[PDB]
């Protein structure tokens, strides 16, 4: 007994991954000291902590640029979506950009870009610098403007070499051919395809707009990085036994003699959370490294091509997938094919006509019921098993559940004379 | 709207941001002096000993060659108008190479805007 | 001070996991997990596999029995070779080391 | 001694996501599928 | 020349994977200062550690 789906329903699911993080640079004497001299005279005593706290800090903000460089820019060139776009009937408006607006983010980017909420000025009195991003998102933005459209234009193949521009109605049955799919599925319901992608990206523009939590994994990421920080700046109001969590009072009511122990709690105290600050920011910018390094897999095997990898560009028999930017993270739109209106049917390992096994070429042996048919083994399309879709490897007798049936020769009909 | 017993007023990090006078009873407002980094765009000095200076985060009417970017203000390097890659990463889609511009009327650093990449449009048609 | 929390998932719940998995991919073959769970003969799902890896279905189909008796025996030496040797899961036993 | 713990429990927690990520890749893909990744889900031509 | 296999083995390999670890959780003022006071108003100073 055999299942084999008789239709099918495209499946675009949404996947958020975290590219980089805020490039974070904390100094370290206007932290531990803040341009006090009896201060930073007795902070020069303990070596070179403050140069390897600056060193581990900004490597983390090189890799974060470099992150978002490995992840985007994946194309060699710009291109481009022609002014006609008669995409055999998709309609990718909601994923192309908007001319319209100075920044040229599409509407599901704009949706994108509206929920991660990105105090932060009192952080920034203590050194606590934040550092722009090498790529501002409108060059981000052109990025995933470019992949879409060598995508939608060209296929995979503006990844391998230099762009190659096919119609999308036979890129997508190209798509199909890779997850075991002819093309006259596609070629006999484009239409059906065509409504069913549409109505799948819609459905993705209305949850996208709906819940606050969507994207949670970015939200979180900020949240993270904003905590941190704000636990920093908290920390420089405790005394670590000091008899005051403020310089300005030790200084100004003690002399050199006795305020240098009292500096010098402060100091460790406050070194040790830095200390502590620049070991929990490494490990998340290795986990933001890994997610990173993920994202940019996912790009050039989802995106650029089309992946055999089961469940890597989402559920389902992978398609095509689109990437969107989103702050601080991607967003991959996965479109899937996903069988559906299953049908059990009565099924046969080979079929003997002349004591001789005959065995699928590429597809399966199924029966309605009384008559043995040849069909694809992902979408039910009963051919007639004739000898041109079935080959003969041996006897009658040695296969474990073989059926009797005849295998048309066309040959001998076309001999009719 | 500091009440009659309060005198000062902190933040979170237990710094000052708001004082009275003692002898006028006015609301003042502390603020740390404008403060920040500096990064030094330089070329290997085999090849050149002449440096661009980035204020970072500072708006540079603290105090020709003066460029205002969303990283600070890059003070040595003038601000090209073309695009090219990106040799040394400033911020913000600014970028600073040493390009000898002419080889006579030269020997300056530029600083451009990032180019994404060589500009394309693949001829698509429906057949 | 030093608590140990339990998991969420106990191990009656992962062996369940572990056990529905088996059991879709010996009924269904590779198709539970793209969408649902397509039922196929294994003597013809293995001939999928077998096709998967450029050998064709004839191979399968007229040696299942010998085919059957090595997966059987590769079976019963893991079995064998698991209660032997102590140190089979060194991994997680360093884990928890 | 108690900072000292959590920082090796924090670096020994990420090997233990790398490698929990590690199954759940070969999962998805040897398990739920048929890989034709060599050497991931075992020497030689893998079946299931 | 070439060399073309004539029979086949099936070979189950097993592979042994860490997925998680014990799901520990260390209390401050048990370990630190273990019920006392005195010492839990001392490392109030530390601040949020």
């Amino acid at each position: 007994s055999i299942a084999i789906p008789t239709n099918f329903t495209i499946s675009v699911t949404t996947e958020i991954l975290p590219v980089s993080m805020t490039k974070t640079s904390v100094d370290c004497t206007m932290y531990i000291c803040g341009d006090s001299t009896e201060c930073s005279n007795l902070l020069l005593q303990y070596g070179s902590f403050c140069t390897q706290l600056n060193r581990a800090l900004t490597g983390i903000a090189v890799e974060q640029d470099k992150n978002t460089q490995e992840v985007f820019a994946q194309v060699k060139q710009i291109y481009k979506t022609p002014p006609i776009k008669d995409f055999g009937g998709f309609n990718f408006s909601q994923i192309l950009p908007d001319p319209s607006k100075p920044s040229k983010r599409s509407f599901i980017e704009d949706l994108l870009f509206n929920k991660v909420t990105l105090l932060i000025c009192a952080q920034k009195f203590n050194g606590l610098t934040v550092l722009p991003p090498l790529l501002t998102d409108e060059m981000i933005a052109q990025y995933t403007s470019a992949l879409l459209a060598g995508t939608i234009t060209s296929g995979w193949t503006f990844g391998a070499g230099a762009a190659l521009q096919i119609p999308f109605a036979m890129q997508m049955a190209y798509r199909f051919n890779g997850i075991g799919v002819t093309q006259n599925v596609l070629y006999e319901n484009q239409k059906l395809i065509a409504n069913q992608f549409n109505s799948a990206i819609g459905k993705i523009q209305d949850s996208l707009s709906s819940t606050a939590s969507a994207l949670g994994k970015l939200q979180d990421v900020v949240n993270q990085n904003a905590q941190a920080l704000n636990t920093l700046v908290k920390q420089l109001s405790s005394n670590f036994g000091a008899i005051s969590s403020v310089l300005n009072d030790i200084l100004s009511r003690l002399d050199p003699p006795e305020a240098e122990v009292q500096i010098d709690r402060l100091i460790t105290g406050r070194l040790q959370s830095l200390q502590t600050y620049v070991t929990q920011q490494l490990i998340r910018a290795a986990e933001i490294r890994a997610s990173a390094n993920l994202a940019a897999t996912k790009m050039s095997e989802c995106v650029l091509g089309q992946s055999k990898r089961v469940d890597f560009c989402g559920k389902g028999y992978h398609l095509m997938s689109f990437p969107q930017s989103a702050p601080h993270g991607v967003v991959f739109l996965h479109v899937t094919y996903v069988p559906a209106q299953e049908k059990n049917f009565t099924t046969a390992p080979a079929i003997c006509h002349d004591g001789k096994a005959h065995f699928p070429r590429e597809g399966v042996f199924v029966s309605n019921g009384t008559h043995w048919f040849v069909t694809q083994r992902n979408f039910y399309e009963p051919q007639i098993i004739t000898t041109d879709n079935t080959f003969v490897s041996g006897n009658c007798d040695v296969v474990i559940g073989i059926v009797n049936n005849t295998v048309y020769d066309p040959l001998q009909p076309e001999l009719d004379s | 709207k500091f009440l009659p017993f309060q005198q000062f007023g902190r933040d979170i990090a237990d710094t000052t941001d708001a004082v009275r006078d003692p002898q006028t009873l006015e609301i003042l407002d502390i603020t740390p002096c404008s403060f920040g980094g500096v990064s030094v765009i330089t070329p290997g000095t085999n090849t050149s000993n002449q440096v661009a200076v980035l204020y970072q985060d500072v708006n540079c009417t603290e105090v020709s060659n003066v460029f205002q970017t969303r990283a600070g203000c890059l003070i040595g390097a003038e601000h090209v108008n073309n695009s090219y890659e990106c040799d040394i990463p400033i911020g913000a889609g600014i970028c600073a190479s040493y390009q000898t511009q002419t080889s006579v009327a030269s020997q300056s650093i530029i600083a451009y805007t990032m180019s994404l990449g060589a500009e394309n449009s693949v001829a698509y048609s429906n057949n």
